[PDB]
């Protein structure tokens, strides 16, 4: 299982960062790293792809790494629009694609 | 003596999955491993032969591969029947070291 | 399989192949662990291992000199593909050659035979130990060599030294001759168990895993070495085995013959210069132009995505009515009808002008049909041989479904333009009307 | 617009079975990988199940092995997920996602375009 | 041999090359005798003979998993010859494949170690045994390995089985590298006693087994070899040699240099694109594009006729009558000159314009001339060397009767057009006027 | 190294390569003393000696019977460069070939095992002797072999037999697979204990003797070896080293990509021909157009003399204002948008027009930057990555100044002729206005 | 014309030093090796020093080395001899030349442009 | 035993020459060549072992090489303190003969 603290929560302009830990069957097997979003009653929206890369039409303020069995994706200048989930995803070995607990951001 | 590792020593999954079973030699011992079955309470059976080839008389759902120190046995799609212990055996050289035997629920 | 004869252009398309296509690059860092070989000196006189051991400490020693350094489409693509291929190969090795990244590679690798590291670059490269020569030298050789005595009356010594060196030696003339960096995967770079090994330790989708299982000789063959270097008395390489992070995607493959009219006796010949493999990735139509790229096994093409050139998703235009679509579709056009069979993978294009006498025809019953003047198709069912004057070309015995997309050929069609008439590897309206 | 638009989705009593429907539209659907992915109302995001870009591979997870039949029409640029045995702890969103994968570094498909998804109730 | 300078187009034509033209393929099936090896197991620990012997069994086990897959007239004839080789090979494995007749060759090789046997697809394939290692295994070394001990004293067997098994072990290597087709026929598929035999059970006239036992190497290269699979312990794989059967029609090579004239003080050129080998074959021209198959020994000139386009016996017009000819000869035209030597078997063509400084010498007296500025001829009995600036060609110092055909060049004496000027691979009569 | 990026034809030229030109070659005459094996015979049964012995004798039987035989300027240059190659070779070995030459050389090799000879000829060539085998085969197998009955119980003789004609051999094997002249010269025709000897008494000065001692792995790889002949039990050949009499001078490579720009949404396209290695050699600039001729260690580049085009030394105004340079700069030019990574030495142009996505990322970041559409100039320092839709391209991590030469694209600045709108490598003022 | 021009050879006190400079103008002087000669007067040719064409290889006479010191300025197509601890026998003419090879048969090199020279008197 | 000549007997040159010494093995020795700088009345020094790897603490304008059976060793810049004879030694089989002692002055 790749897991995802259950809330992280910042005033307006904050940095908070949203981890993603998994584990030697999928993040430390080598496969990286994506994240989506999912505002509420929506599809989710890709935010991240291969550890880092991020879409055309994400605010630039939206950033991740990816290190170890972990990643991160840090939302810098934390903004309203920004209350939605964040579910962190990779693949494992066995299970293949392991999508995290998911993050609900609160502003 | 070759030690044959063997994991995990146990497996547990549906009827319909894919399990598989590694074995793991100390050394190289070629292609020389043999995979059996054993059924609780009775005498073992050969599946695998030459870490590959299958006996005649098993179901060809049954598969092994792999050479030199790590090797893999994979039932395609487990069957109710196929709940039991499986063995790897080596016999690259004397004596013919069995692997730790991983049971398979 | 598919294949259409595209009557309109003297071209076929086949279709139905399913793709492979390398992405990325797998990185296994082999430490061979050459031993102990400069503490021993044969000194009494010739010997069997002395002969072995100067081999063994001549080949290390030269080894240590060896070092890395640290339109038409077709020749644009592959030379882009090498190119692409060696930066990206050198690019790891240059992280790996740090010391620091070496004895963290060595350690790892200290009471494991295999081990799987991550570079300060990032790379989660595996590593991968061979010892079988250094402990034949630290156990039996080392105590054989007394006092530089070696002329000893064990041939079995010297015979086993002979065995196990063989892989070193190998390694050495491979890299030396390449100057450290091989075209290919042989098996003394890396042996069936450590590719199977490998390829079975790749971040990859189980699909690839038992499709490169089964092709592991392409995944050899697309693969290459790279010399890092001698570190102690450890020669240390690297292999980049191919990531073919696209498969199972369409593609097809476009075969041309000159098509051609008299006229008023004058033959206005067209040849599509657009040949060769097409492949849909990631919802691009990709082109891959040059002859090194892609390679079939059955239904599948392995290519290398670094040759593709991609082409508009219109180009296909090019295959439905080329005589009436705007998009540029290559040809070439001119005088001069040239003859020629050209064997797709279901049958053959035989195109036949005026002079050479074209005939089919099987073993069993000789000559079945002469062809007509002009471009035929001639699937695999109907003959098994086509001849082109005397020259015969055998047919491709292939199960398959081809196909006929009827239309009046471009140059029995249009008027050639005046100047001038010969034009190589042009848009088509350029040679008509 | 690159759209997916999921459709079969109801309410089916435990046991039952359904067949989700993904039509897929504005982009070449024969070169993409397609996913389901599934969303039990307010938990996580599960995968459940993948098909190859031209069906020669099909995945699933284990909650879906055997239940579960992905196939796809490339010709009517259609996903279909075929469910039987639909236990209770199935009731949830179905999301249809193209896949995509880079393998640069290594193959792990990511899910680019998402289709608004198909509720499914399991339960009497 | 003999070589007219073609004074008006720049370009020698050398004839008296005589043809030896491949048109077909005689196959020998190789039963190569693996043996019981797959009964034998070392099992007491490392021995000389267990490494052999698992080297062996190894790649036998390897060797399972392979088998086959199965205008710019170079790039064309080239795919065609190697296309229609394959071809014409795999469609005999494709019938030795069935078990019904690896039987009967298997059976006919019983008592005799050749055979000759016709297949139910009519083809008179000869068979071959090889049993050198199988009578080793059998007699010699199943006999030392008592009870899978084979730590043995007797080095000699350990030693020996090294000898015999190397055909073998070289042959796996082969096909493996190669997926199946190697792309000539190597000393451990066909050793030279076999050769010498296949070609003297060849059914062809004596004319060509004389001519073939004495280019027996040009034999072995134009062949090649497929691997049809392992049957119990027997490797069977097949040679296709070629079978030549044109010989001794006339060949010529057209060699050309560019012919440049500065009409106003700007230059003007063309240079003819029809070069390479040309041959009579049984009353049809045929021309040789491809620098790959054509290859002489002596006035012998070997090429594949698979690799032959058919050109109208008009062509040879572009010899005598270039600028009045209505045949289209090729040619390129356009403004650069190049200054170039092109080294032809008698002589050198020597292009030469403003700016390099050319000049012919010997070894014995130094620089004889300095070569007019336009095309020259030199024959190799006028000088020893040519240069161009500091570069320095020597000439081939072969006997042969060199001739001048006069005339003014094309190139001076026609007006360019004025656009396009620089024109590629276009018939000569879009160049000027 | 320097790059200046020439923004307005799409195409980089990179300076500051030095240069190494062969301009000769140096001739080492080997006689490989096969020794007296034709004397010897073993007649009791099988056996180890017997094996090597006859081995060794067939291979010396078979090579007594092999023996050699004594625009787009690309297919041009490499043409010219093998041709020369190979007839300043033949031309020297049929010098040697005389017996009243072999017998002075023969004899001067009596008493050392080096001899510097002059040919009759006049050229000094060097001449070697390899001897270990006839040492053995004189000091021990005669005295072994006795009266025949050579399967003693001496085992060491029939290993170490296997290992002394090893060599010889290997050298039969390479002049009969490769009808007596090698592409390269093998561990096996010259070892580097003679390389390097060789090396060292060339004439020439000590700067090109470091520098080949250095590199001695190019010389060897220019090099190429030819069979004389064997003569008694003598096979004599030789092994044609490089001088390189020109270094040190200026080179340059420029590459390019397609300078693409739309007019009413049609593509207008020109791409640089003229790609490739240039030097100054001896105050005239040579073009290398075929790409074996050119090889890079280091900032040396080793080219060969024989594939260089003089070019009018105006030519690098292509380099500067092409837009208005008289010169014929050669350019391809057409429709169709060819969107790809060319890989500089220091960077990357990326031609990126209408459809794909190009980006530039960072293994630390990500992506970096999205390209505009345009011919674009990545240097190696602003990104670790280049990608072109789905393709990923690794860039050079070389350090050096790039620069920026600016103007307005060619393309984007004349009008297009409107037929032929595609012209294939012509200069550049008959695409443009 | 193809020319050399030496210049700055005059007399200096016996220790003393100089430095010859030796235009060169209408050729490629990147291209060339360039040679310094002297001449003894009425003596013989003596060879100096020698500079390959982009300065990467100097060679000096037994007389001439560590004393004098090639350099070349292939931007300002001019070459350099730094003199030091000037001999009464240096005096001399010194000629630069331009110097040529073809590597055929061995690489020495000749000097076939020479410039008129500058005379060097060493001598209280 | 291998006869080691070495080769020139003597040699003068100035500080900043490149002298260069030559020793030459009666058969092959591989690369076990080592070269030893003898101070007048001092016991002898090794510069270079192996045919051509620097002796630790030994002065970086000292070098050598070749192999098989032809060696040099150059003091790519002589200095004051190199003046003494020089001898070379191989040692590819017993007894390990030195070369004949070249004085430099
Ligand atoms: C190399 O050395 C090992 C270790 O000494 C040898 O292994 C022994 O082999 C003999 C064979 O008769 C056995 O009796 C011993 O039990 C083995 N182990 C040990 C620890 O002695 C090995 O035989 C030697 N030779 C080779 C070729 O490996
Ligand atoms: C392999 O076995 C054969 C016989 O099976 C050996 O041949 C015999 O060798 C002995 C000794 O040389 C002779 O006395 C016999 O006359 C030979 N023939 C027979 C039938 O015994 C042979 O030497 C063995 N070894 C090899 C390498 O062949
Ligand atoms: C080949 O013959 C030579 C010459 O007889 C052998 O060299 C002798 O070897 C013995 C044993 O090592 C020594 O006692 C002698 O001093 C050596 N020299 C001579 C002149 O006898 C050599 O051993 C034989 N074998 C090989 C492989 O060379
Ligand atoms: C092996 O050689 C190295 C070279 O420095 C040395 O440090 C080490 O002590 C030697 N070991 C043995 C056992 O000779
Ligand atoms: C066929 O020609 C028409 C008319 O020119 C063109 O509009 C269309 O794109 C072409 N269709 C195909 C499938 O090539
Ligand atoms: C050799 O192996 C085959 C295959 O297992 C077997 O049928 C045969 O009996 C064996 N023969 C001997 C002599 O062991
Ligand atoms: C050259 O032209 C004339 C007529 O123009 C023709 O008769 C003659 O045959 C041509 N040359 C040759 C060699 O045929
Ligand atoms: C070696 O062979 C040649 C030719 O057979 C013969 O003349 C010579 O006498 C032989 N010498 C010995 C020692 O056998
Ligand atoms: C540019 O082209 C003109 C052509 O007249 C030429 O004179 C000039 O040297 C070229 N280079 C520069 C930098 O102007």
């Amino acid at each position: 299982v790749v897991t995802q603290p259950p809330s992280v929560s910042g005033a307006p302009g904050q940095r908070v960062t949203i981890s993603c830990t998994g584990s030697s069957s999928n993040i430390g097997a080598g496969y990286d790293v994506h994240w989506y979003q999912q505002l509420p009653g929506t599809a989710p929206k890709l935010l991240i792809y291969d550890n880092n890369n991020r879409p055309s039409g994400v605010p630039d303020r939206f950033s991740a790494s990816k290190s170890g069995t972990s990643a991160s994706l840090a939302i810098t200048g934390l903004q309203a629009e920004d209350e939605a989930d964040y579910y962190c995803q990779s693949y494992d070995r066995s299970l293949s694609g392991v999508f995290g607990t998911g993050t609900k951001v609160t502003v | 003596d070759i030690q044959m590792t063997q994991s995990p020593s146990s497996l547990s999954a549906s009827v319909g999955d894919r399990v598989t079973i590694t074995c793991q030699a100390s050394q190289g011992i070629n292609y020389y491993l043999n995979w059996y079955q054993q059924k609780p309470g009775k005498a073992p059976k050969v599946l695998i032969y030459d870490a590959s080839d299958l006996e005649t008389g098993v179901p060809s759902r049954f598969s092994g591969g792999g050479s030199g120190t790590h090797f893999t046995f994979t039932i395609s799609s487990l069957q109710t029947e196929d709940i039991g212990t499986y063995y790897c055996q080596q016999y690259d050289n004397l004596p013919f070291t069995f692997g730790q035997g991983t049971r398979l629920e | 399989l598919k294949e259409s004869y595209l009557e309109e252009s003297c071209s076929t398309i086949t279709e139905g192949y399913l793709s492979v296509l390398r992405t990325g690059w797998y990185t296994n860092v082999f430490t061979l662990e050459v031993g102990d070989v400069e503490n021993l000196t044969c000194a009494d006189g010739p010997s069997l291992i002395k002969t072995e051991l100067d081999l063994t400490k001549s080949a290390l020693r030269e080894l240590r000199t060896v070092s890395a350094d640290q339109f038409v489409l077709g020749a644009i693509a592959c030379g882009v593909a090498t190119a692409a291929a060696v930066t990206a190969g050198v690019a790891i090795a240059k992280c790996i050659r740090l010391e620091s990244e070496v004895t963290a590679i060595k350690n790892c690798l200290k009471k494991t035979n295999e081990c799987v590291s991550t570079l300060g670059c990032g790379v989660r490269v595996l590593a991968t130990a061979v010892r079988e020569l250094k402990d034949f030298v630290s156990k039996n050789l080392t105590r054989a060599i007394n006092k530089n005595k070696c002329d000893i009356p064990d041939l079995k010594m010297a015979v086993s030294f002979s065995q196990f060196n063989r892989r070193f030696l190998n390694v050495v003339r491979q890299f030396s001759d390449n100057a450290g960096i091989t075209p290919a995967i042989s098996k003394d770079l890396m042996t069936d168990a450590e590719l199977a090994r490998a390829i079975s330790n790749m971040p990859t989708s189980a699909g690839q895993i038992k499709l490169m299982l089964e092709n592991r000789a392409m995944v050899r063959r697309k693969g290459f070495g790279i010399l890092i270097g001698v570190y102690g008395s450890s020669v240390i390489y690297m292999v980049q085995l191919p990531i073919f992070g696209v498969i199972d995607t369409p593609c097809w493959i476009v075969k041309a013959a000159p098509s051609c009219s008299e006229k008023k006796g004058n033959y206005a010949c067209l040849l599509r210069e657009d040949q060769g493999w097409y492949c849909q990735n990631a919802g691009s139509t990709v082109y891959y132009p040059c002859e090194k790229d892609c390679e079939t096994r059955g239904d599948h093409v392995f290519c290398d995505t670094a040759a593709g050139i991609n082409v508009a998703e219109q180009s296909k235009e090019c295959n439905i009515n080329i005589s009436t679509t705007n998009y540029p579709c290559k040809v070439s056009c001119g005088r001069h009808p040239i003859s020629m069979v050209a064997l797709s993978p279901l049958g053959a294009l035989v195109a036949c002008y005026k002079g050479v006498s074209c005939s089919i025809g099987s073993n069993r019953v000789g000559i079945i049909k002469q062809l007509n003047k002009g471009c035929s198709y001639i699937t695999n069912q109907d003959a098994d041989t086509v001849t082109i004057d005397n020259t015969v070309y055998q047919l491709s015995k292939v199960e398959g479904e081809q196909h006929v997309i009827k239309g009046r050929p471009v140059s029995s069609s249009f008027d050639p333009v005046k100047f001038p008439q010969d034009q190589f590897n042009v848009a088509l309206d350029q040679c008509f009307e | 617009e690159v759209q997916l638009v999921e459709s079969g989705g109801g309410l089916v009593k435990p046991g039952g079975s359904l067949r989700l429907s993904c039509a897929a539209s504005g982009f070449t659907f024969s070169s993409y990988s397609m996913n389901w992915v599934r969303q039990a109302p307010g938990k996580g995001l599960e995968w459940v199940s993948s098909i190859s870009a031209s069906s020669s591979y099909s995945d699933y997870a284990d909650s879906a092995k055997g239940r579960f039949t992905i196939s796809r029409d490339n010709a009517k640029t259609s996903l279909f997920l075929q469910m039987n045995s639909l236990r209770a702890e199935d009731t949830a969103i179905y999301f249809c996602a193209r896949a995509r994968a880079t393998g640069y570094s290594s193959i792990t498909p990511y899910f680019d375009i998402w289709g608004q998804g198909t509720l499914v109730t399991v339960s009497s």
